[PDB]
């Protein structure tokens, strides 16, 4: 998320065995990184 | 502070046009 010129990153990792879908359950994401970058953002893309 | 003793010449190298947003 991008707020007041800060780009904030949260994340978590979990073991799974369900290939098909997101698992039905709960676990929260911790803050990892916070970038004071000031960019106006409207679009994004992902690296393979 | 005033920088008339540093940045004046006049000097045209300084230019102008929001909350921590640049205007490139």
């Amino acid at each position: 998320k991008n707020i007041d010129g800060y780009f904030k990153i949260y994340s978590k990792h979990t073991p799974i065995n369900l290939v098909r879908d997101l698992p039905q359950g709960f676990s929260a994401l911790e803050p990892l990184v916070d970038l004071p970058i000031g960019i106006n953002i409207t679009r994004f893309q992902t690296l393979l | 502070w005033n920088s008339n003793n540093l940045d004046s010449k006049g000097n045209y190298n300084y230019l102008y046009r929001k909350p921590f947003e640049r205007d490139i």
